[PDB]
């Protein structure tokens, strides 16, 4: 139902 | 009440994360961190497949090294040349194509003193 995403480097 | 690791500037620390292996959903593992009053920051991620991805934040390149041991179902983060700005709580998370996915958190608090 929910997630936290921490994106890789741009 | 607010316990963690303490390291002097220039010192080192190794973190470890259990890494159950690739699923249809996840193809690696990594770390993010969150410093007091700041947003979550990507640190590093590594693929289970040898040679596929090894990502680092620009702020940790050259100092931090991520590795995997698939026989032990573990990943490791070797943090060298620590500096005060590395002070944060560090969190393990599964990765898909390098991006980190967190559900639910805990973490390892690290204080680096200048």
């Amino acid at each position: 139902g929910s997630v936290q995403i921490v994106y890789k480097p741009k | 009440a607010s316990g963690g690791v303490f390291v002097q500037s220039g010192g080192s620390l190794r973190l470890s994360c259990a890494a159950s292996g690739a699923t249809s959903t996840f193809d690696g593992m990594g770390w993010f961190r969150q410093a007091p009053g700041k947003e979550k920051e990507f640190v590093s991620a590594i693929s289970y497949e040898q040679g596929s991805y090894t990502y680092y934040a620009d702020s940790v390149k050259g100092r931090f090294t991520i590795s995997r041991d698939n026989s032990k179902n573990m990943v490791y983060l070797q943090m060298n040349s620590l500096r005060a700005e590395d002070t944060a709580t560090y969190y393990c998370a599964p990765a898909y194509e390098g991006d980190l996915y967190a559900f639910d958190e805990q973490g390892t608090q690290v204080t680096v003193s200048s």
